[PDB]
RNA sequence: CGUCGCUAGUACCGGAACUAAAAGUUCCGUAGGUGAACCUGCGGAAGGAUCAUUAAAG
RNA sequence: UGAAAUUCUUGGAUUUAUUGAAGACUAACUACUGCGAAAGCAUUUGCCAAGGACGUUUUCAUUAAUCAAGAACGAAAGUUAGGGGAUCGAAGAUGAUCAGAUACCGUCGUAGUCUUAACCAUAAACUAUGCCGACUAGGGAUCGGGUGGUGUUUUUUUAAUGAC
């Protein structure tokens, strides 16, 4: 007897300032009778595309959770990042070794987190070899090496600083440049990023990161 | 389908029928009449059940114009679903689709059959007639040694049958006990059924389910309900009471420990009395 | 080529 | 000027789902199914069921503000087949001839790294 | 070279009487369509004939041979088979 | 009748439109 | 009609077979379907967009770009075209494995099987019900109609189950005759 | 084989006797062939609620 | 064109009235089986017909 | 489903999103390539011992090969007594029993599938091919070690290593 969007109402929700673009789109909820409750921890997934208007990051995603509420304004914060399922199946190819790393670490922040690293062997420029296969004691180094780096950028770090390492693919760069003398690997991302635990809620942290 | 060629078998299992002068046969899957035709030379009538029309269409044409044209009956139907006349001896070759059932019929029936001559694929026929510690003892075989005898009469090959089948076949005869008896079908079937799950696994194992002792508490509660004495009906009510009795009638009974293939005639009646002295009725 | 690396 | 939705589309054998949703995806907008735009069960699962709910989820998206949508694609997964039938691509088409804008697409069958057993058994299913 | 190493590696393993049957006879079709076997000189039929009368290879004295007549084998058609191409064989090699 | 067990000169694009004329 | 893209991402083992069939792919797209074609080397993903001054079909864009899929999944470009000329084409897909869980020589056997000797057994379910199938590995796509792809599919899943080719190619030849009735 | 074969008829005899002694029917209680299900639908739940009612 | 039929229905006291009625794949080991001319669960074998593409850190 | 029907559903099914719980299993990388006496063995990290090959101008000096008797292990299934019980699932029940390419389909699902302490010792347990030893052709691919180069790349200070 009710069409609901009748009683349904926008609201506009606003990213980080880490984000080039802040503007991520609008979201609907119906009218209170409230309305906050239903919004906050609500999360959207949107890709780094549309947030940093650049098709480098074409294959890259972020998770954001509506922590705040102000004027039909939603603010969120960063829940966690993945890629996509496409850019994966891509990068996993016959004839080479896939090297995958997991470590669980704290920010700064008490922001538990956990981040998993993807790598790939490759072959020389003047290899006749069809493979390039690695033998697990070069693929343990290596693993040791990409765990000793990631937990070494998250503890000495925040979260918004966390992030914005992870746009610039600063630590690919770092872990290529550890693991070069090890084995020569090609196409090193940060596959995942999942938040395990949260600190105790903070606005006022909330308001300074948007500004 | 599958037709019998060797004449020698065909006259072997009409001559152990050994029919009477005064007796009506029963006799179903009547096939192109091989039987039938000798089955009318030493019965008083012959009531034949057909499946097909044409076939029995077939089969009067054969008899007419015959001395035995008078005593031939037909009936068109199902077996199963048609409503049977009294009969003294059934004598069948029909498709072994209905085979487990047809034998229960048999058994069911108002007046049974003092003898019937079965053919039989040889694995169920041998499993009507495993005795208590075969291998291929089973529910099966109790249930018809409860309700009948069954003996073996002959193996029939594969080579008499055309075209030949993928399994060998037999001949079996299966004597309704008179009287019948006295024991309701529901019970020991659903004792039996409970304790064959696993044939060669502890009688207290099969017991063991919890499905089992769910359907044991109900049909406590209904018991105890038909008895006037009342009853709570709540779901974990009984379960502490209907365990301590299972355990207890297992244990004296010394039946507990005793694998299901194993045991005989006597020791599931046995143990069906005990459980009905502590209160416990299965089906 | 025409459109292997360029719009076409 | 533009508003973005989420078009998630889930392909099955017997049936196609066409349901746009919001960027959160916890409010729905429309959800249009093969079977409601169809008389028989066998022709639920065809491309022109799930062309028909397309254009049904159009129209509403349209009326109710939402002009973009980015879709999500997506078949039954788990132990069973993981690429999207038919239904999908033909709702896909649909989608894009209704004259709503489509901003990405991405496939989120559920994949499993390593599953349970499946239905068939060891001789086999699917006849 | 890894591909014929692939491909030549599975068709090691597929050793069906049947499947082994059939390549042949596709194989001696094409070979003499393509007559890359050379003829034989008078002189090389000479020589052939020589060995198959110096030794009597290609009869029924032989072990395989034996052993299947003295044990019935040969009453299946495809044995029998197996024992008549080599008695042709034979018989061609014997041809003036 | 006998069934070609071979790659077909037509294309499915020429099958198609020999189905529909 | 609005300005839209598309990202078609290429396998590496179909790069080469694209450098080779690029003279012949752009064509159609650009003229018939008034559409602006790239790709990214450095990404090694055609882009295809919406031209708005000159794009007039709705469905072009979408069109062009699923027409790309089936080169990608290894269907002939002749075999592909038909997309654009089409309207009502899909292409099935799925594993070996979901039909069932074959391992070792049971898995290439399987696909032997289905391919059959010098490709005459996928030939003939390709005849028989009018589609097209590429057999990549434990991966099998079907193009075709959509009661034509079922059809075939159930052909190539009798296969993998064990039916033997000769009974297989026995049925086809029935259906092949209701094919023609109707 | 005979004289055990006749004491286990008379055995036999005494328990199905004893049995006797110890009947009832059988339409309301649940039969064994259930041991499988496991799980019920609301049809039966309404067949078994009506069933009880009608014992009360 | 008439009589009673047969089928369906409505009433009435077996009987006696009314209306309607377009038809003529092959197996191995193990474990089970009560619509068993055979089925089923688990693991294993071929003693079962390989076509296309395929250096894209090009 | 070939179409239906048992089945769940306005008390909201199916689908969407944020979580949580339980028990299995280690996809894609994956290759008859690697290891193990065989059966078998695939997520990260740590601990415990074990092992083939390689290098050795180190050590003992026949201590060796084969093996009735006898002993250790022996896939899957199975049995005894606990724990666990998600998925699939013998048995059993039940819906439908119309149509032959789709002709055995559906739902519930006991035992089992997992694990602990003992039994059972069977497979197309296959290279349908005993073990040790010598000799008898060319070729280039791969796995592990070792030797040689005044070879490329990296060490983006050199270099030395690592990878080719
Ligand atoms: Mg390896
Ligand atoms: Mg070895
Ligand atoms: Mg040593
Ligand atoms: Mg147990
Ligand atoms: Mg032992
Ligand atoms: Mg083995
Ligand atoms: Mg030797």
């Amino acid at each position: 007897v009710v069409d609901p969007f009748t009683r349904k109402e926008w609201f506009d929700i606003k990213a980080p300032s880490t984000f080039e673009n802040r503007n991520v789109g609008k979201t609907l909820v119906n009218k209170s009778t409230s309305a906050s409750d239903a919004l906050k921890g609500r999360v959207v997934e949107v890709c780094l595309a549309d947030l940093q208007g650049s098709e480098d990051h074409s294959f890259r995603k972020i998770k954001l959770r509506v922590d705040e509420v102000q004027g039909k304004n939603l603010l969120t914060n960063f829940h966690g990042m993945d890629f996509t399922t496409d850019k994966l199946r891509s990068m996993v190819r016959k004839w080479q070794t896939l090297i995958e790393a997991n470590v669980t670490v704290k920010t700064s922040d008490d922001y538990v987190l956990r981040i998993f690293a993807i790598a790939f062997t490759r072959k020389q420029a003047n290899q006749v070899k069809r493979h390039s296969y690695a033998q697990s004691s070069h693929i343990r180094a290596i693993r040791k090496v990409i765990s000793e780096i990631l937990t070494k950028e998250v503890q000495g770090s925040t979260l918004a600083q966390l992030t914005s390492k992870l746009i610039p693919e600063v630590i690919n760069k770092e872990i290529e440049n550890a693991t070069k003398d090890i084995f020569p690997l090609q196409n090193i991302h940060v596959r995942k990023v999942k938040l395990l635990k949260q600190p105790k809620f903070d606005v006022g942290a909330l308001m300074a990161l948007h500004g | 389908q599958h037709i019998l060629k060797n004449p020698l078998v065909a006259q072997g299992i009409v001559d152990k029928a050994q029919i009477r002068p005064s007796d009506v046969v029963l006799e179903v899957g009547p096939g192109t009449g091989n039987l039938t035709v000798r089955i009318l030379e030493q019965a008083k009538n012959v009531v034949a059940v057909e499946m097909d029309p044409r076939m029995a269409a077939e089969l009067t044409k054969r008899v007419r114009g015959t001395p035995v044209e008078k005593k031939l009956e037909i009936m068109l139907g199902d077996f199963m679903k048609t409503e049977l006349p009294y009969f003294d001896i059934c004598i069948s070759n029909t498709p072994y689709q209905i085979s487990s059932p047809l034998v229960f019929k048999l058994i069911n029936q108002p007046r049974p059959p003092r003898v019937s001559i079965l053919m039989f694929q040889r694995e169920f026929a041998l499993r009507l007639l495993a005795r208590p510690g075969d291998s291929l003892y089973c529910r099966l075989s109790a249930n018809v040694q409860m309700w009948a005898n069954v003996t073996h009469i002959m193996k029939v090959g594969k080579n008499n049958f055309r075209p030949p089948p993928q399994v060998e076949s037999s001949v079996v005869r299966l004597e309704i006990k008179n009287p019948r008896p006295q024991v309701d079908y529901n019970e020991w079937d659903g004792l039996l059924r409970i304790v064959f799950v696993r044939k060669n696994r502890t009688i207290s194992a099969g017991f063991k389910s919890t499905t089992v002792m769910d359907i044991l508490e109900k049909n406590y509660k209904t018991f105890l309900a038909m008895n006037n004495e009342m009853v709570d009906d709540t779901k974990g009510s009984m379960h502490d009471v209907v365990k301590e009795k299972i355990d207890t009638v297992l244990k004296e009974t010394d039946l507990g420990d005793k694998r299901a293939g194993k045991c005989d005639q006597n020791d599931f009646l046995r143990l069906l009395y005990a459980f009905h002295q502590v209160g416990i009725h299965f089906s | 080529l025409p459109g292997w690396g360029e719009w076409a | 000027s533009q508003v973005f939705g989420v078009a998630r589309i889930y392909a099955s054998f017997n049936d196609t789902f066409v349901h746009v949703t919001d960027l959160s995806g916890k409010e729905t907008i429309a959800r249009v199914t093969g079977g409601m735009k169809v008389k028989a069960d066998r022709d639920e699962s065809s491309p022109y069921a799930a062309m028909l709910a397309a254009q049904d989820v159009a129209a509403k998206c349209k009326e109710v503000g939402i002009t973009a949508v980015h879709v999500k694609i997506r078949a039954t997964g788990g132990t069973r087949t993981k690429t999207p039938g038919p239904g999908g691509q033909a709702a896909l088409r649909a989608l894009a001839r209704s004259g709503l804008r489509i901003g990405r697409i991405e496939d989120v069958t559920p994949v499993p790294s390593d599953s349970t057993r499946k239905k068939g058994g060891r001789r086999g299913r699917r006849l | 070279m890894f591909r014929e190493e692939r491909k030549a590696r599975r068709l090691k393993k597929i050793k069906s009487k049947t499947y082994r049957k059939i390549k042949k006879k596709e194989l001696m079709k094409n070979r003499e369509l393509a007559a890359v076997s050379s003829d034989e000189d008078n002189e090389d039929h000479d020589i052939a004939r020589a060995k198959e009368r110096m030794t009597l290879k290609h009869k029924t004295n032989s072990k395989w041979a034996k052993d299947m007549i003295k044990h019935g084998m040969t009453n299946d058609a495809e044995t029998r088979e197996e024992m008549e191409e080599m008695l042709r064989q034979g018989e061609r090699l014997k041809a003036k | 009748f006998e069934l070609s067990d071979v790659k077909s000169s037509k294309s499915l694009a020429e099958i198609y439109e020999d189905d529909y004329t | 009609i609005k300005f839209e893209s598309r990202k078609i991402m290429v396998p590496p083992h179909r790069m080469t077979p694209l450098r080779n069939s690029w003279t012949k792919i752009y064509p159609p797209l650009v003229e018939h379907l008034k559409l602006q074609v790239r790709m990214n080397l450095k990404t090694k993903s055609v882009e295809l967009r919406t031209n708005p001054k000159f794009t007039t079909d709705p469905g072009a864009l979408q069109k062009g770009a699923d027409f790309i899929k089936a080169f990608t999944l290894g269907f002939d470009l002749d075999d592909s075209i038909a997309l654009l000329r089409l309207d009502d084409l899909y292409i099935e897909t799925f594993e070996v494995k979901d039909v069932k869980t074959l391992t070792g020589d049971h898995l290439s056997r399987a696909i032997g099987r289905i391919a059959g000797k010098d490709g005459k057994t996928k030939f003939a379910i390709e005849n028989a019900t009018r589609t097209r199938i590429v057999l990549a590995d434990s991966k099998i796509h079907i193009l075709g109609g959509f009661t034509h792809i079922r059809m075939a599919r159930e052909s190539v899943v009798s296969l993998i189950l064990g039916s033997p080719p000769g009974k297989v190619y026995g049925n086809l030849r029935t259906v092949a005759s209701r094919l023609k009735e109707r | 084989k005979f004289i055990e074969h006749q004491l286990k008829r008379e055995e036999r005899k005494t328990i199905i006797g004893k049995l006797q002694d110890y009947k009832i029917d059988t339409s309301l209680l649940t039969s064994s062939k259930r041991l499988g299900e496991g799980r019920q639908t609301k049809k039966e739940e309404f067949k078994e609620a009506l069933s009880l009612e009608r014992q009360g």
